[PDB]
Protein backbone atom coordinates (compact mmCIF):
# COMPACT_ATOMS: atom_id res chain seq x y z
CA UNK A 1 0.00 0.00 0.00
CA UNK A 2 1.48 3.31 -1.09
CA UNK A 3 0.73 6.88 -0.08
CA UNK A 4 1.11 9.15 -3.11
CA UNK A 5 1.41 12.33 -1.08
CA UNK A 6 3.02 15.74 -1.46
CA UNK A 7 4.87 15.02 1.79
CA UNK A 8 8.66 14.35 1.72
CA UNK A 9 9.39 10.97 0.20
CA UNK A 10 10.20 8.26 2.68
CA UNK A 11 10.76 5.60 0.04
CA UNK A 12 12.65 6.26 -3.19
CA UNK A 13 13.41 4.06 -6.18
CA UNK A 14 16.94 2.96 -7.25
CA UNK A 15 17.56 6.13 -9.19
CA UNK A 16 20.61 8.34 -9.59
CA UNK A 17 20.58 12.10 -9.19
CA UNK A 18 22.18 14.79 -11.33
CA UNK A 19 23.46 18.25 -10.60
CA UNK A 20 21.44 21.44 -11.02
CA UNK A 21 21.66 23.68 -14.08
CA UNK A 22 19.67 26.81 -13.22
CA UNK A 23 18.76 29.80 -15.40
CA UNK A 24 17.93 27.45 -18.27
CA UNK A 25 14.83 25.59 -19.39
CA UNK A 26 15.17 22.06 -18.05
CA UNK A 27 13.17 18.87 -17.66
CA UNK A 28 13.21 18.31 -13.91
CA UNK A 29 12.28 15.62 -11.39
CA UNK A 30 12.32 16.45 -7.67
CA UNK A 31 11.34 13.38 -5.65
CA UNK A 32 8.77 12.46 -8.29
CA UNK A 33 7.68 16.06 -8.87
CA UNK A 34 8.12 16.61 -12.57
CA UNK A 35 7.78 19.39 -15.11
CA UNK A 36 9.66 21.63 -17.51
CA UNK A 37 10.82 25.17 -16.81
CA UNK A 38 13.59 27.48 -15.66
CA UNK A 39 14.97 26.99 -12.17
CA UNK A 40 16.13 30.13 -10.35
CA UNK A 41 16.84 31.09 -6.74
CA UNK A 42 13.52 32.12 -5.23
CA UNK A 43 14.75 34.18 -2.29
CA UNK A 44 11.53 33.15 -0.53
CA UNK A 45 11.22 32.67 3.19
CA UNK A 46 9.86 29.15 3.35
CA UNK A 47 8.94 27.83 6.75
CA UNK A 48 11.25 25.03 8.09
CA UNK A 49 8.68 22.36 7.24
CA UNK A 50 7.55 23.50 3.79
CA UNK B 1 -12.33 29.79 -13.52
CA UNK B 2 -10.70 28.54 -16.71
CA UNK B 3 -7.39 28.06 -14.94
CA UNK B 4 -8.80 26.51 -11.78
CA UNK B 5 -10.57 23.86 -13.84
CA UNK B 6 -7.16 22.41 -14.69
CA UNK B 7 -6.99 20.95 -11.19
CA UNK B 8 -10.55 19.59 -11.23
CA UNK B 9 -9.66 15.95 -11.92
CA UNK B 10 -12.70 15.02 -14.00
CA UNK B 11 -13.01 11.45 -12.73
CA UNK B 12 -9.35 10.70 -13.40
CA UNK B 13 -6.90 9.33 -10.83
CA UNK B 14 -5.11 12.67 -10.97
CA UNK B 15 -5.48 16.18 -12.32
CA UNK B 16 -1.86 16.10 -13.43
CA UNK B 17 -1.08 14.64 -16.85
CA UNK B 18 2.51 13.96 -15.88
CA UNK B 19 1.51 11.96 -12.82
CA UNK B 20 -0.83 9.80 -14.85
CA UNK B 21 1.74 9.22 -17.59
CA UNK B 22 4.56 8.62 -15.12
CA UNK B 23 2.48 6.14 -13.14
CA UNK B 24 0.31 4.10 -15.53
CA UNK B 25 1.32 2.26 -18.67
CA UNK B 26 0.09 3.28 -22.12
CA UNK B 27 -3.30 1.40 -22.35
CA UNK B 28 -4.23 2.53 -18.85
CA UNK B 29 -3.04 6.11 -19.07
CA UNK B 30 -4.99 6.68 -22.27
CA UNK B 31 -8.22 6.13 -20.39
CA UNK B 32 -7.31 8.50 -17.57
CA UNK B 33 -5.98 11.08 -20.00
CA UNK B 34 -9.12 10.97 -22.12
CA UNK B 35 -11.19 11.75 -19.03
CA UNK B 36 -9.14 14.89 -18.47
CA UNK B 37 -9.23 15.86 -22.13
CA UNK B 38 -13.01 15.68 -22.24
CA UNK B 39 -13.36 17.73 -19.07
CA UNK B 40 -10.80 20.33 -20.08
CA UNK B 41 -12.18 20.64 -23.58
CA UNK B 42 -15.67 21.13 -22.16
CA UNK B 43 -14.33 23.73 -19.72
CA UNK B 44 -12.56 25.60 -22.51
CA UNK B 45 -15.63 25.49 -24.76
CA UNK B 46 -17.68 26.91 -21.90
CA UNK B 47 -15.20 29.76 -21.50
CA UNK B 48 -15.18 30.64 -25.18
CA UNK B 49 -18.96 30.54 -25.42
CA UNK B 50 -19.28 32.95 -22.51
Amino acid sequence: SFELLHAPATVCGPKKSTNLVKNKCVNFNFNGLTGTGVLTESNKKFLPFQ
Amino acid sequence: TLVKQLSSNFGAISSVLNDILSRLDKPEAEVQIDRLITGRLQSLQTYVTQ
